Parts: C-alpha cells; structure tokens; sequence
C-alpha cells in the first residue's frame, strides 16, 4: 500500500517538481496570451478580416419558436403568450421614447431611398449617425392599440427582420420585367419580400396576405443599410416587416415559406434559413 | 526390444553388432525407411495467421468500432430522411486503417518467420555412427534402423537405442516419464516394461553424463517419442492493460457527459468510439513486430540463431555476463606445447624431423608417459585420413583428448595400434565433477601380466591420489621438496596461459588382483590412491581473435564480466588477463602478498580488486560470503568450478536483481545456461545439451557477437520506448477541447471526426516510423537500463508525453481555433458562455463582437472550419514532436536525417491534412472545410517552440549526467 | 468583402501542393 511518515509520500521534498511545473505552466500561459495579443494587433476592429461565412443573410422571425411551428387557440389568452411576450421583449427597443433625438439617433426618410452612405469605415468621425424605425409603420401589426398582436381574434401576425452583416448594402433585383413572379409597384430602394405556401395545397388556400412594410411597398427599405458595426453604430434599428394573415382556415398545419429576392440574397439547400424561412402555423380551438 | 540379448537383437535386423553397417546396406534401408524426422503438425497453420492479425491485437475495438458506425448509420438511414451520412465514410476508413494494419503486420512477421525457418534448418543435428568400424558425423536426419550409434555425455540421443556397451551412462529424459532426474543407463535390462528399464534410451532425451554404445532399434515417427514469458512481453502487456483501462475511464465519462449535455444517442455512441480509439496506441502492435522482425534481419545479417526474438531485450538489459574459459574465450583448437617429467621441463618438439633435440624420445618415464596419453584418450581419428598431416588431421572427441592424441601420434607413433595392443578393460569416462579420467588396460608384456590402471586429469587432483614420482624410470615418494619443484613448474606453465594437466598410473598386484577379476563402473573397487605420479603436458590455448575487442566493449557498456571456469586459477588468471577480463594494472590479494613480501592473512581485502577465488573453498562459502565477493570486487575470476558451483554463482549473481547472461559450449554449462536469464551456446564447439538449453547460438563461433546483440536489444528498447512516447503526446490535444468545451461553455474545437482522423493520421504512420529508426552514439556508452526501476513506461515517460508536450500541442490547437473565430468576427473576449445559444438549432441572430448576426449553419460552417484548422494544427505540431522523439539523449543535429521511412510517415500526414480539408465535396462528406493558406502557419511557432525546448533539454542531459534533469525529465 | 475569393482556387492549389507532397513522399523511399 502507499507508504507514509517514514521517507515522504513517494518522495522527498515534494516542492521540487511542483514549482518546476508552475513555472512551466506559467511561462507557457505567458506566451499563450502574447501570441493571442499579437494575433488580435493584426484583426481589425471596424471590420471583419473575412466575411464569406456570412453569405448573403438569412431572414427571421420576432416569434422564435423552438420546433419551427406555432399553435395555439384564441380562446386561451395563455396559448400565446409564448408567442407575444417574445415579440414585445424585443420590439420595446422600437418605442419612440428609446429613440430620441440630439446626437443618438436621427430623423429619416419617411420614403425608400438609396443606402446612405456614412463615410469610411475608418475612425476619422465619431459615432454614426443612426436612421429611427417608428411602430406607426407596421401599422395594425404594433400594439398601438392591443398589445396582442393578433393571436386574439385574427391567425398570427409574425414579423420579418434580415440579419445585420457589416458593410452590407442589399440590391433590390435588377430586370423587373420577369422576375419570376410579377411584383406590385416595382420600384428601386426596396428589397421585395414575399410570403406564399411551399406545397401545392399550400400556395392556395392560405389565404391574403397583408404586408406592412414601410412605404406601402412590401420590403426593406434601403436607407438604413449599410450596418456599420455595434463599436460604430450602437443602438441601431434595423428595418422591420410586419406580415398578417387575415382570413384563413383553421385546424390545419399551413407550411409558409417567405423568401428576398435581391442580387446579393443567396440561396443554400443545406442551409433553410439563408435569404427564406419556413413557418408552420395552425390554431387550435 | 528389451528382453532380448545383444546377439538376438543383432541377428534380428541383420547387422554387425560389433563393426557396424557398411555403406550397401545403409543406403537401401534408408530408401525403405526414409530419413528419421519426427512428425510436424499437418502442414502449418495456414492462412490463419492473417485473420488472427486482423482479428486479433489491439485492433478487436477498432472493428467493433467500425460495425457500430455501421449500424449508427443504419438506423439513420432507417428513421427520417437523414441524407448527410457521416458515418459509412468512417466505417469505411476504419475497416480500411485496420485491414492496412492487419495486412503490414501480417507482412512483417511473414518476413521474420522466414528467417526463423532459415535458422532451424540451418543447425542440423548429428550422431557419432559407426560405419565400417570408424565414427563420422553423420546427420541425424541420416541415420537408419540396425547402424551402430555411440551416444556422449552432453549429447542429443539421435533415436530409439539398444543399449550394448554403457560406462555410466546417464540419461535425461524430462519429456516422457516427468522425472527430470538422470536415470543411470546398464546394458542389462532389469524391469519388464520398456518405459522404466535400464537398457533403452528414447528419442530425444539428452544424454548428461557418461559414454554408451548401442544399436538403433526405432527410428523416425515410429519412435517412443513418435507417438505420444520474457520480461519486454509482460511490460508490453501490463501497458496496454493499463493504458486501455485509462481509454475505457476517459470514453465512459465522455459519454455520460455528452448524454448530460444531450447531443443524440447517436452522436453520443459516436463521440465514445473515436475517444476510446483515440485513447489507445493501436499502433504498438505493428511496431513491436517491426521491430523484431528489424531484429531478426540484423541477427541473419552475422549468423546468430535467436530461439524466441524478444530474447535479444533481455540481452540489451543484461548487466553481468559469466563467460566460460575454454571452447568461448579461446579457440578450443590447443596443441602440446610443453611437458614436464623428471624435475625438468621439456618443450615439445613438434617436429616431424625432431629439429632441435630438446628432449629425449627413448627415455622410461617418457615412455610411461606416451604410453597414459595414448592409451586414456577417448579420441579416434578420421576414415581416410592415412594421407594428411597429423597436425591438419581430424579427430574425434574433446579439443583435450584430441590434441593429447596429435602429439602422441606425431611424437610416439601409432595410437589406434597401441590401443589395439593393451587390450582395454575397464573405463571411468571424465567428469566435470570429476575432473579426472581413468582406465585399466593390460600390459603386453607376458612377463609380467600386471593390470595398469591409467590416470589423467586436473593436476591438483592427480597430486591428492597419487603418492610416488617415476624419477628417470624410477619410484619414490612424493617429497616436500619433490611438491614443491612440481608446484613452481605448475606456476611457471601457467604464466605462460595454458591448459596444464596431470598425468599419472598404478601398476596392479598380481596375488590380490587376479587375470579374471570383475571391475563395476558403479562399484569402485579400485586402488584409486597412492597411485604413481609422472608428468603434465601443457596446451597452448590461443584466444579468439574478437575476444579482447568484444571484452572490451562490452565492459565499456557497464556490463561487469565474470570469467566462471573449472581450470586452475592461474591459468584462468593468465588467460583473464590475456583477454583482457583483468585490465592491466588490476591486482589481486595474492599479488599484494606476493608485492610487499607479507602474509595474505595480515593483507587486508579492500586493497585489491581483482580476485581469483579457488573453486574448494567455494564450497564452503554461503550466500552472503558469495554477495559479498559479488559487491567487494569489480572483475572476477571464478575457477575450478564444478556445475553445480557454476549454477551456484549464476543464481547468486541474479540475488541482486542483475541480469546475467552465461556462455558456453560444453555439458558443464547447461545448468548455467538452464537459470540465466539469457543463455548463449557456441555452434560448432558447442555441446547438444548447451545449445538445446541456451536461446541464443553463434553459428560462426565469434563472441563479438554478443556485443551487437546487446546493441540491437538496447536499440529494440529505445525505439519501442520512443514510440510510446511519441503516440501518448497526441491523448490531451484531444480531451481536452472537449474539456474546456464543457468547462467555459465554448463552441467545440474538436469533432470526433476529426478525433478520429487525427488519430489515424498522426498516431499510425509514423509510430511504425519511429521503430525502423536507427542507433544513436550513446547506445553503447550509457549503462544499462534497471529492469525495477527504468522501466518501458514510467512516471516520467507519462509527464513528458501529457503534462509537457501534450499541453504544448494542445495550446497550438487551442490558438488556431481562436484565431480561426476571431478572423471570422467572434472575438476571445466573447466566447465563454456562448455554447448555450450557439449550439441552439432555433436561435438564427447569434450576434457577435462586431454586431453581424449569424444563422445556425452559417456559424456552424466557420465551427467545423474551426475543426479542421485544430486537426491541421495538430499535425503541424505533431511535427516537431515526432522529429523530437527521434532521439533520446542526443540532438537531432548530431543524430542525423538518416531515416527515410520518418520523413516518409511527415510527408504523408501532411499530405492527408491537406487532402481532408480542400478536396472538393468534402464538407459534406467529413464536414471538413477548407482553410486559407494564411491558417496553416498557426501552429509554427508551437512547433519551434517544441522543437527548441526538447533541443535545450537533450543538451542539458548530455552536458550534465545525473543531475535533476536526467532524474525527473529523462524518460 | 461578401464573394468568396480563395476557394474554387484553394482548393485546385491545395489538391496540387497535396499530391506535390504525395508524390515527393512516395518516391524518397524508393529511391
Ligand atoms: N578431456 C579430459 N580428459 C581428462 N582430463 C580433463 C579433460 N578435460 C579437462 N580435464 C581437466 O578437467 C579440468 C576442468 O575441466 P571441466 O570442468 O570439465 O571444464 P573446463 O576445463 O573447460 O573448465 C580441467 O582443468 C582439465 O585439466
Ligand atoms: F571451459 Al568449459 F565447458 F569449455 F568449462
């Protein structure tokens, strides 16, 4: 068995290869941390050094919802209060309280316009100027009224938001004769969105659709692009789209898929969340 | 055939049982019998060796490994549509790495096997026939049913015999009735069975003492016998037991956390099959046969037969090596050099023309003299050698016997005619206990038909019988001054190094011994005392030529050597010193009496170091006494050692825990060679009983040879051991990511795909690698290894591999994981908490330092690109790990690139590394992604850094032996 | 910048500097 109190537990004075190791591990931390410092000399801080991983971004959705669905019942309060808690968290940074005036934020454009351009990337001013997003312009969607949302009387009313990239200014697409599909109101400074049904059985009978965007015109508006960083830009309002269905059946899965059609939105098969999403929507009773 | 008298069992097969078999019939009965080789196994075990290498090993996990990623993908398949596979590419590449594997193994042992076979066949073994009444060395493959066969103490019995003619004969059978106790030969038969009487000796039994003749009865598989751990291996085992019980703590862990943390049950089986095959060194298998069958190739390269191949370890650890005087130290090829009779000495005149006249050929005492050599010679000549020179003639029997005949054919005249003149009617054959022979032959003479009872053998023996001197043809007693004169002619004889025996007889009375008197080789019956004395006749006993040169560097590698013997202390000292077992200058207690003119008594034993202790006085030794001498003296010389005092010394010399090796040719080493750790037989002065019982045969009859073998064991020790050191770095690079994954709640820096690659990639090829690596200076200059303490895995092998190299090579990784995230937008400073929502497959705005957001594939993309960078990393600084482990004490610099097979192993893993990751269609393959050229310079500056610590730690072992570095940080 | 730059070539360079490798590693044993 282990010996003990008659030469030492298997040695004698112990403190030799104990301090032989905490000096080792020491100056091995030591070089660790200078390497790390000298690596972060070299990445810049405005901007990234590389930016091919954030392939054109993917939208998403106020309402996160963990198994790519959302169901509940009207006639339980309950049922969504899942749903529009999330929602409300995220669009109190919207009030027009938070965004003020003096220096933090600025009024803009109440009509899409071209992506302003802040000046370099370079620290030559100081913090960028910030464009402000008003609930007024989701319309019934903001709980101006109810704080609902839907979910009460009309099927859920899910909001549309396009992932920040840095120094990224969307293109709304070019050679709007076929476009695929046709498009009301064509008009440049605007990143059209569509929501339509995946399947057959899905394309029909999911009803109309009422986006309330900004500017009558369903998409982003292109004033507020390009991103300029959290360092550069704090407190930034992205542009919002709001999406309602108002009649519709009930008691059925409907499968939505709600794509961007622009020349710099990618599309992946690996990836379903990359320029598009899917929504499985159905209300119980 | 027992029952039956001699003439019966003679006339039954139609043979001379006297003569012998003339070359008509032999060759037609071995045309009817074929050759006498007893039955091998059906052909072999056939084809059977390669499913074993491929089944079995260390390779049983990798296959059930590969089986349950097979099933894994499966039930993938099986459930909803899961089109991305990741595991058919890994049960394809693991079945390929273990087929690889199994195959190379395979190929390796076919290639030592080949060379083993070479071996047995090489050495045939041999029987004294008698053919025409003369004795050849025939084959024993050769020889039929009906020849007569003479079987000598220290021999191999060819096949079945009938005993006719037995003195002493003793018979060793270990194989048959269990009893390992020699069994006393007669040709008489005595009990009814044929498994316990005295008259018959079976196939393959040995026979140790004493000298027989008989006719064969039973040759072939018609024959009695017809029808009925080394220690490097126990470390190896222990090892890879302890090394898999550590794997199968660590993977079970592993899972039970990975299950706490929920990836999938899947996933979960996954990630504990690449942990456990992570965790172990599958690769030892394959480079323990490498190197043996490295081993084997450079032990057929000098002709040396190894019995089992992991011997030569123990050989490279061996600390002690007890060597033999006659037959290994020298030539055992002795010629007569100088006599002495009459109070003088006398030179030979080996001369046919008797050029010098330096003593008198016609002398009485001369003629005696003549007479006893001649006449209790056992030696026998060649047939047809009538026409060569009788120095160059051949002779049958011990180097002693034999040389004695050649000067007495050569000086006297014809000794088979003699022989055949005085009618022989009794014989003592020699003894290595005896240390002396005897027979009683007739006299001639019809004047007076006295018994002569003819002695020889060691001198200080002869002196204790005998009592008179033969002066000039006369008889008077033993006078002090007489013992005196005969002992400074002994001294004299043996300052000149060689062999010196002593030579004596006794004429028989008529009244009390009569014409028809009845002798026993049991019963002695004899007048053995107060025989007469009449000379010696010393042998010039030329050392090999490599003796001094292997001597000399086998002391030079810390291996004390024990000169054991059954000569006389002075002619042992002589030669000791002639070979250098004695260097100059080294001096012995009796040499201090002898210096300062005062008695060994008031000398004290501290003084000297030498010692040349008598063989009597060993028996009154006890084991302390025996430890003590061990201790007390750096170069010893046993002499006039009986066996058993041989075995004695051997076994005291291991009590300290030393290996020791013994040599020797002779049936008087066979105990010796039975207890050490590792015995060595000479091939062509060698006895049969030696060589069956030593694992280790010098066919050319060099001992420089065992210098080599202590080379190529201490190398199979070092390559074995850097191998180990080399495959355990890789272990922490690999736990560990996952470690810090679950204690900071970072994004994975390391898949088990990618686990599992860099396992196969870096911790396959250049293991074998390390093993085809040659020597080093400091092989045959370092003392050898302690087998209790430095052993093949230690403590300090362990703390080098995981708390220094291991930690370095994890930090590389763990750098170009970082610097991958931060080059990408996830800065250090906002990395610890992440993995809650990074892993989250809902979560699509993961922001990061700069405010982009990221979607679940997009930032998983940049995590497996931060897989990869980790695997090319590891392989950047497993580099510098294998170029450090080349070696163990000296730099690389001085060591040298010389091995083409290493660079071959680098060029490969990189090779494969860059292959994984930008071969296209991989990412969804391996989900390994390409890295920019700018991420395969992360792990440089770890390597160098690798690279110069283990240079400034090589150098300071080698600039300062035995300090605290060589205590705690030299593995 | 958004498009990809050092791939479709990264991966036809590596592949080269791969089996330039390869092929340097398997001819020193031979010769
Ligand atoms: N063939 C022999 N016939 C008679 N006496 C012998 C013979 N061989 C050796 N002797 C004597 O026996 C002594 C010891 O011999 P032994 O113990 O059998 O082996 P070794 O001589 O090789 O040490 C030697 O000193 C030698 O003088
Ligand atoms: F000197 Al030996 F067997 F050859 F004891």
């Amino acid at each position: 068995s282990e010996k003990k109190e008659f030469l030492g537990r298997t040695g004698g004075s112990w403190f030799k290869i104990l301090l032989f190791y905490v000096i080792f591990y020491g100056c091995l931390a030591g070089i660790f941390i200078g390497t790390i410092q000298v690596m972060l000399l070299t990445i810049s801080e405005f901007k990234p050094t590389y930016q091919d991983r954030v392939a054109p971004p993917g939208l998403t959705q106020i309402p996160q919802i963990q198994k790519t669905e959302i169901s509940f019942r009207p006639n339980d309060p309950k049922s969504y209060e899942a749903y529009v808690l999330n929602i409300v968290r995220f669009l109190e940074k919207y009030k027009d309280s938070a965004q003020r005036d003096d220096m933090i934020f600025e009024d803009c454009g109440d009509v899409p316009s071209e992506p302003k351009e802040r000046g370099d990337f370079n620290h030559e001013r100081g913090e960028r100027k910030v464009c402000r997003f008003k609930l007024e312009w989701l319309g019934n969607c903001s709980g101006l009224n109810d704080e609902t949302y839907g979910y009460k009387e009309g099927k859920p009313c899910i909001i549309i938001k396009l992932n920040r990239v840095l120094g990224f200014k969307p293109k709304p697409p070019k050679n709007e004769s076929l476009e695929t599909y046709p498009v009301m109101k064509y008009n440049p400074n605007v990143l059209p969105v569509q929501c339509t049904g995946k399947r057959d059985e899905d394309k029909d009978k999911v009803g109309n659709v009422e986006y309330f965007g900004l500017g009558n015109s369903p998409g982003f508006p292109l004033q507020y692009y390009p991103y300029y960083g959290k360092l550069l830009q704090p407190k930034y309002l992205q542009p919002l789209l709001a999406v309602q269905f108002t009649n519709l059946t009930m008691d059925t899965e409907i499968r939505i898929e709600c794509k961007a059609y622009g020349e710099n939105i990618g599309y992946s098969e690996k990836d379903r969340f990359q320029g598009r999403f899917d929504v499985k929507i159905e209300v119980k009773s | 055939e027992h029952k039956m008298s001699v003439e019966e069992v003679c006339r039954k097969y139609n043979t001379d049982c006297v003569q012998g078999l003339t070359h008509s019939k032999a060759q037609e009965i071995l045309a009817r019998d074929g050759p006498n080789a007893l039955t091998p196994p059906p052909t072999t075990p056939e084809w059977v060796k390669f499913c074993r290498q491929l089944f079995g090993g260390f390779s049983i996990l990798l296959w059930i490994g590969a089986i349950l990623c097979f099933l894994a993908y499966g039930i993938q398949a099986g459930t909803e549509d899961d089109p991305s596979g990741d595991n058919l590419y890994l049960g394809i590449v693991l079945a390929a790495v273990v087929i690889i594997t199994g195959c190379f193994s395979y190929y390796q042992e076919a290639k030592s096997s080949k060379i083993m076979e070479s071996f047995k066949n090489m050495v045939p073994q041999q029987a004294l026939v008698i053919r025409e009444g003369e004795k050849m060395q025939v084959n024993a493959e050769e020889v039929v049913v009906g020849d007569l066969v003479e079987i000598k103490g220290g021999d191999r019995v060819p096949a079945d015999l009938r005993i006719i003619s037995a003195h002493g004969c003793k018979v060793d059978n270990s194989s048959l009735t269990g009893e390992s106790e020699p069994q006393t030969r007669s040709p008489d038969c005595t009990h009814d069975n044929p498994l316990e009487t005295r008259n018959i000796t079976f196939f393959s039994t040995n026979c140790v003492e004493g000298t027989a003749r008989g006719v064969v009865v039973a040759t072939g598989d018609r024959t009695v016998m017809g029808r009925i751990k080394t220690p490097i291996a126990i470390e190896i085992e222990h090892f890879i037991q302890l090394i898999t019980g550590v794997a199968v703590f660590l993977g079970v862990s592993f899972f039970i956390l990975s299950l706490i943390l929920g990836y999938t049950w899947l996933e979960a089986v996954i990630f504990l099959i690449g942990i456990i095959v992570a965790n172990v060194p599958e690769g030892l298998l394959a480079t323990v046969t490498v190197c043996l069958t490295l081993t084997a190739k450079r032990m057929a390269r000098k002709n040396c037969l190894v019995k089992n191949l992991e011997a030569v370890e123990t050989l490279g650890s061996t600390s002690t090596i007890c060597s033999d005087k006659t037959g290994t130290l020298t030539q055992n090829r002795m010629t007569v050099a100088h006599m002495w009779f009459d109070n003088q000495i006398h030179e030979a005149d080996t001369t046919e023309d008797q050029s010098g006249t330096s003593f008198d050929k016609s002398s009485h005492t001369w003629v005696a003299l003549s007479h006893i050599a001649g006449l209790c010679n056992r030696a026998v000549f060649k047939g047809g050698q009538d026409n060569i020179p009788v120095l160059k003639r051949d002779v049958a029997g011990d180097a002693s016997e034999s040389a004695l005949l050649k000067c007495i054919e050569l000086s006297s005249g014809s000794v088979k005619l003699m022989r055949e003149r005085n009618k022989k009617v009794a014989e003592i054959p020699f003894n290595s206990t005896n240390k002396y022979q005897l027979s009683i032959h007739e006299t001639e003479d019809p004047n007076d038909n006295r018994y002569l009872l003819v002695m020889k053998g060691a001198p200080e023996r002869i002196l204790d019988r005998c009592s008179t001197i033969l002066l000039q043809g006369k008889e008077q007693p033993l006078d002090e001054e007489m013992k005196e004169a005969f002992q400074n002619a002994y001294l004299e004889l043996g300052g000149l190094g060689e062999r010196v025996l002593g030579f004596c007889h006794y004429y028989l009375p008529e009244e009390q011994f009569p014409k028809g008197f009845a002798f026993d080789c049991d019963d002695v019956n004899f007048t053995t005392d107060n025989l007469c004395f009449v000379g010696l006749m010393s042998m010039i006993d030329p050392p090999r030529a490599a003796v001094p040169d292997a001597v000399g560097k086998c002391r030079s590698a810390g291996i004390k050597v024990i000169m054991v013997t059954g000569d006389h202390p002075i002619t042992a000292k002589a030669i000791a010193k002639g070979v250098g077992i004695i260097s100059e200058g080294n001096e012995t207690v009796e040499d201090i009496a002898a210096r300062l003119n005062i008695p060994v008594s008031q000398v004290n034993p501290r003084d000297a170091k030498a010692c040349v202790i008598h063989g009597t006085d060993l028996k009154d030794f006890t084991s302390e006494q025996i430890d003590e001498i061990l201790q007390n003296h750096t170069e010893i010389v046993f002499a006039r050692t009986s066996p058993q005092q041989k075995l004695i010394i051997v076994e005291g010399c291991q009590r300290q825990g030393a290996i020791v090796a013994v040599t020797g040719d002779g049936v008087n080493d066979s105990p010796a060679l039975k207890k050490a750790d590792i015995g060595v037989a000479m091939g062509i002065a060698g006895s049969d009983v030696s060589k069956q019982a030593a694992d280790m045969i010098l066919l050319d009859d060099n001992f420089a040879s065992i210098v080599t073998g202590v080379e190529e064991g201490r190398l199979i020790f070092d390559n074995l051991k850097k191998s180990i050191a080399y495959t355990l770095t890789s272990n922490i690079p690999e736990i560990t990511p996952f470690l810090l994954f679950i204690m900071a709640n970072i994004p994975l820096p390391l898949g088990t795909i990618t686990i599992l690659c860099i396992d196969l990639g870096t911790d396959m090829v250049p293991a074998i690698s390390l093993a085809y690596e040659a020597a080093e200076s400091d092989i045959m200059k370092r003392q050898p290894r302690n087998p209790r303490t430095d052993k093949l895995v230690n403590e300090r092998l362990i703390s080098m591999a995981y708390g220094q190299i291991g930690m370095i090579q994890a930090l590389g990784g763990f750098f170009s994981y970082f610097v991958i995230l931060a080059e990408n937008g996830f800065l250090p400073g906002n990395l610890v908490g992440i993995r809650l929502n990074w892993d989250d497959r809902t979560v699509n705005d993961l922001e990061d330092s700069y405010g982009q957001q990221w979607t679940y594939e997009q930032r998983k993309v940049v995590e497996f690109t931060c897989h990869t960078a980790f695997f090319v990393s590891i392989v950047v600084v497993q580099w510098a790990d294998l170029i450090i482990c080349k070696t163990r004490r000296n730099s690389v610099f001085q060591q040298g690139m010389k091995n083409k097979i290493l660079i071959f192993g680098l060029f490969e893993e990189t090779a494969l590394a860059a292959f994984l990751s930008y071969c296209p269609g991989m990412d969804v393959a391996l989900r390994m992604y390409p890295l920019k050229p700018s991420w395969w310079f992360c792990a440089f500056p770890y390597s160098f850094l690798i690279f110069v610590y283990d240079e400034i730690r090589k150098l300071i072992l080698r600039r300062n032996p035995g300090g605290w570095v060589e205590k705690e940080t030299y593995y | 910048d958004p498009f990809h730059y050092d791939y479709q070539t990264l991966r036809i360079g590596g592949l080269v500097f791969a089996v330039v490798l390869f092929s340097v590693g398997i001819l020193l044993i031979l010769s």
